[PDB]
RNA sequence: GACCAGGCG
């Protein structure tokens, strides 16, 4: 649904850093240089980023009051 | 871990991994009967006969209907509706009320009033209900593995690679050469791969990128070319013996839960013909 | 002797070197800063009105899981037994737009929420979510949300490598580029294993006989990092305090035995 | 933290210890294995699910000294070197 | 007995009793569904 | 010399036996089963009963 | 003469095999840490199924122990 | 392997016995050790399955050897009652002592036992034939003499 | 209660 809050494996901080990372890779910037930039090393963390679907904003458009 | 069992990390799944949420919908219908004989929506009286104990009737509005986004264990009334009396028991109405299913629980999500196509009232209410992993339930990747969970393992207690990373699943060595399902180390290794570099991997079929090359550039990423690291036991604190091959696998959550399956009976009701106990779990 | 020094002090995380002492109390005291040493979360939520596309539940966990800053001088952080003090916080939002986690107001302005960044809902026109938290002090050891961070550690190792081998250069260029210290003698190339060293596939028909590894007996490499909930030092500190603590309740329960 | 004596007889004690789990149970016996007068000390988890918190010890001493004071040196010894390891953390952290 | 129900598709309260009404449709829109609104009660979740 | 359909036959009547009012012929620490006391009784050898074979 | 005979008739359907009352059902997961003659039994099926006993003066102390923990508690 | 079970999905059902006849019957007839010969062929049915014969030799191979804490740990962890320590086989570097998997494994066997056979890791029959040998012509070899024609 | 369809070992 929405960016998960905390790595799993290890518990880092992630969720605020999503929307900087979709933006200046989609400015054409190199993906690993901007991971590098974000000061995520492990790759349990860069799992998290590089592969989120954002499916909250698809499914507001249903109320059920 | 033995015998096609997997073992899973608790801080993983404390901090949301392969959580999910359950639902279930239940319908009542205010019928018409031959004559002026009708159902109707109202909360039982003592009087009326097969009334349940007070307690299940907590939580019903005046109307007839539960409030939404309340807790509801099993046996509760939903819908409240009072039956004409059945001929021989004269002035007496029969309580048919809608109830959870005896060995369920949730909280009440929605609640729906419409008109059928006859005239007929009718509502339709549904309850989510909220399962986090546990013992017992299945997980399976895409390459023909399945299993389910058999011990839940704090983290401090899990080993950890000497680069810092910690396994989030432990699967046993013994299913892979019986099997021969080669693609799952391929697709470990690439993953891994993938997830170093920041780009996706291509693995369709005949066309996907060759094993060799992925190989390879673990090896300039750093790495081992063959997958292997160096781990320290989790208990006594000091290294393994063998490099441990290591990656990441992309793996399902079946529909198949423990929950679902436990059953028990002492006594209950019998068939009417032989007098014998009846057949199923819903009854 | 026992002897400590530091590699690196970067703003959240710290590497030091921990020598003269035995690999179980190097274990107790990762198993202790993991699992020991206590911190402010989310424990109950109390909705008013909740109007998004989420459940309560997911909301409750996301609150669950934002991390909180924990004073150090007010409260016992190396006791047995935690006190129960209790925080609230409170939130109002409405209309169009993402609920950042920086619009949560704290009773006691020493708890707070160390990055207002974190996304918690999205919001659409007309919807409204009220709800309050309560937060207390906890331990690792019950659930994973009142951890302070993340440790690990590994051997003191130093990889000797024979010039007899024709292209030691490359191995010595790749340890370079690495970042990895390398000092150099007569007919050996010593490379010190601060970060892990993986032999390439060329070289190793050569490894175990002309590469092989020393190992320092009793040293050992440690890796503290933070959230921002708790300062490193205090963490090592605490978890230290705790060790002793501890001990001493071991001893005074086994004098009253006999 | 509760000691439950399950056998008590000539050189040898067998003991629960309520309330702890591997990270004070493996330093307590790594402890105890430097005594030279110790013959044999180990512990284990009977089970993982039910008894987490609840390890068994067993220690067997030469008779020179009896099992509850080698107990309470070897957890003597712990309260040195940590306060050690704190001092000496204290003064590098500055 | 009379309770405040909420158009499916509208979103706008229609006030009416289940009781003796003998057809359900919004005075706002030509449909038949109605929803049941949430109480105000401080409803209490665990973090867990 | 029993055979162990005979064994089992036995235990089960003793069991049953003490069960409905029949004092026990040994001493028995208290909170043991029924069945348990039986077995307690074989393996003793004080059992009365007996098996008659063709 | 189709109730005496196939596979649902009364004679392999209900004669020869009948369903029965003290039963459970559930998935099983391994445990190598209890010997080879015991079974492990979820908490919920111990205080469903019940094993009926008769009070004697040997047991009677712990009957009458279980008799007061009612039926919610596990002992009981 | 009786049960014929994998831990992939599988249930089983369990009954629960009433009368102390049937109780009896159970407990006496139907217990789980009296059922470790098969019946179909006269052979063991229950025993070692996957990891119970990798462990095992690892654990008997050549040139295995522990040292003290791992036997101590692992003797307590089985459940065997030892109170001292037998004598140490060889000393490693500083003086460490060390046991062989041999002598860990034989706490476990009966005190009477003898049996020798040939297990399917043979590979040259010549080596087996000298040991054969030793065995016949002295029905009692001197341990040493075993120890240095010991083969897998 | 009987039928039909689909799954699990
Ligand atoms: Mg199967
Ligand atoms: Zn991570
Ligand atoms: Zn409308």
């Amino acid at each position: 649904m929405i960016v998960p809050v905390r790595c799993f494996t290890c518990g880092k901080v992630i969720g605020d850093k999503y929307y900087e990372f979709k933006r200046r890779v989609e400015a054409g910037e190199d993906p690993e240089k901007v991971l590098d930039d974000l000061g995520l090393e492990r790759y349990c963390c860069r799992r998290m980023l590089l592969s989120h679907v954002e499916l909250i904003d698809d499914i507001m458009h249903y109320r059920v009051y | 871990n033995m015998e096609d069992a997997i073992i899973i990390n608790k801080a993983s799944i404390e901090r949301g991994l392969a959580r999910s949420t359950f639902f279930r919908t239940y319908e009542a219908e205010e019928k018409k009967y031959l004559g002026g004989q009708t159902d109707k929506f109202e909360i039982p009286d003592p009087t009326v006969r097969g009334y349940r104990g007070e307690k299940y009737y907590r939580n019903l509005d005046e109307d007839g209907l539960i409030f939404p986004e309340s807790k509801v264990e099993g046996k509760d009334v939903l819908v409240g509706r009072t039956s004409p009396p059945r001929f021989l028991s004269l002035q007496e109405r029969r309580e048919t009320s809608v109830a959870v299913r005896p060995s369920e629980k949730g909280v009440v999500d929605k609640v729906i009033i419409t008109e059928t196509g006859d005239g007929t009232k009718l509502v339709k209410v549904t309850v989510r209900d909220l399962r986090i992993p546990e013992l017992g339930d299945k997980f399976a990747s895409r390459h023909g593995q399945k299993g389910v969970i058999g011990l839940i393992v704090p983290q401090e207690d899990m080993p950890w690679t000497e680069s810092g990373i910690v396994p989030d699943l432990i699967v046993n060595p013994h299913g892979i050469p019986s099997r021969m399902t080669v693609g799952q180390l391929i697709e470990a290794i690439g993953g891994k791969v993938a997830s170093l570099k920041g780009r996706r991997v291509d693995g369709t079929a005949f066309i996907g990128e060759p094993e060799e090359k992925l190989r390879k550039e673990l090896e300039e990423l750093g790495f081992k070319h063959t997958g292997r690291e160096i781990m320290y036991d989790g208990i006594t604190g000091k290294r393994l013996e063998a490099d441990i091959f290591i990656g990441v696998i992309y793996y399902q959550r079946l529909h198949h839960m423990v929950a679902d399956k436990i059953h028990a009976r002492s006594r209950g009701p019998v068939q009417v013909l032989t007098k014998q106990p009846t057949e199923g779990r819903a009854r | 002797g026992i002897e400590v020094q530091i590699l690196e002090k970067k703003e959240d995380s710290i590497k030091f070197v921990l020598k003269g002492v035995h690999v179980s109390f190097a274990n107790a005291l990762r198993r202790t800063i993991l699992g020991e040493v206590p911190t402010f979360a989310v424990d109950e939520v109390e909705f008013y009105e909740n109007d998004s596309a989420l459940f309560d539940e997911i909301i409750a966990h996301r609150l669950a899981m934002i991390p909180l800053t924990t004073p150090v001088d007010r409260f016992e952080l190396d006791a047995l037994e935690l006190d129960d003090y209790t925080v609230t916080l409170s939130l109002e939002a409405e209309g169009p737009g993402i609920v950042y986690s920086g619009d949560l107001k704290s009773d006691d302005p020493d708890v707070k929420p160390v990055n207002p960044n974190i996304p918690i809902v999205k919001l659409a026109e007309g919807q409204r979510l009220v709800f309050n938290a309560y937060a207390k002090l906890g331990r690792g050891k019950d659930h994973a949300k009142w951890q302070p961070g993340f440790v690990y550690y590994k051997y003191y190792t130093i990889v000797h490598i024979s010039k007899s081998i024709p292209e030691w250069k490359e191995l010595k260029k790749l340890a370079k580029k690495r970042g990895l210290p390398v000092e150099e003698t007569e007919e050996e190339v010593l490379v010190t294993t601060i970060k892990p060293f993986y032999i390439p596939k060329d070289f190793e028909e050569y490894e175990g006989k002309e590469i092989w590894e020393e190992i320092v007996p009793n040293t050992y490499i440690f890796t503290v990092e933070t959230n921002g909930e708790l300062p490193v030092e205090e963490i090592v500190s605490i978890a230290l305090k705790i060790l002793m603590r501890k001990a001493d309740r071991f001893i005074s329960e086994l004098q009253k035995l006999t | 933290m509760k000691i439950e004596v399950i056998k008590k007889e000539e050189n040898l004690l067998e003991f629960y210890l309520e309330g702890e789990d591997h990270t004070f149970a493996n330093l307590l016996v790594e402890t105890l294995r430097e005594n030279p007068h110790v013959k044999f000390t180990a512990y284990t988890i009977e089970h993982p699910i039910t008894m987490a918190r609840k390890p068994r010890f067993r220690v067997v001493t030469d008779g020179e000294i009896t099992p509850e004071e080698a107990l309470e040196e070897a957890a003597k010894k712990i309260f040195e070197r940590a306060k050690e390891v704190l001092e000496a953390w204290e003064k590098a952290v500055k | 007995v009379e309770a405040v129900y909420r158009c499916f598709k509208c979103g706008r309260e229609v006030k009416l009793d289940l009781s003796i009404t003998r057809d359900l449709r919004c005075p706002y829109c030509g449909s038949k569904i109605l929803y049941k609104p949430r109480p105000k009660v401080p409803r209490r979740v665990k973090a867990i | 010399k029993y055979t162990r359909f005979e064994k089992a036959r036995i235990i089960g009547a003793r069991a049953l036996q003490i069960s409905m009012g029949a004092p026990v012929l040994i001493d028995v620490p208290p909170g043991i089963t029924p069945l348990e006391a039986a077995i307690l009784e074989f393996e003793k050898g004080v059992i009365p009963i007996t098996v008659i074979r063709p | 003469a189709q109730r005496l005979k196939g596979k649902e008739g009364r004679f392999r359907g209900n004669l020869s095999g009948k369903r029965v009352n003290f039963s459970a059902r559930t998935v099983i997961s391994p445990d190598p840490m209890i010997s080879i003659n015991e079974v492990g039994v979820p908490v919920e099926v111990a205080m469903e199924l019940t094993v009926p006993e008769k009070v004697t003066e040997f047991n009677i102390e712990r009957l009458r122990k279980m008799v007061l923990n009612g039926p919610d508690k596990y002992p009981g | 392997p009786p049960y014929n079970a994998d831990f992939d999905g599988d249930e089983m059902n369990l009954h629960v016995p009433q009368t102390e006849e049937a109780q009896a019957e159970a407990r006496i007839l139907m217990e789980v050790q009296n059922h470790i010969i098969s019946p179909r062929y006269g052979g063991p049915i229950i025993g070692g399955i996957q990891d119970h014969i990798s462990g095992g030799y690892l654990l008997t191979r050549e040139g295995a050897y522990f040292t003290r804490d791992e036997v101590e740990q692992m003797l307590m962890f089985a459940g065997v009652d030892i109170t001292e320590l037998p004598e140490p086989d060889k000393y490693d570097e500083n003086g460490n002592p060390l046991w062989s998997g041999k002598t860990i494994f034989s706490l476990l066997l009966p005190e009477d036992l003898t049996v020798w056979y040939r297990n399917k890791l043979c590979d040259e029959p010549e080596r087996c034939e000298a040991l054969e040998k030793l065995i016949e012509e002295k029905l009692m070899p001197d341990p040493e003499e075993v120890r240095k024609l010991a083969y897998d």
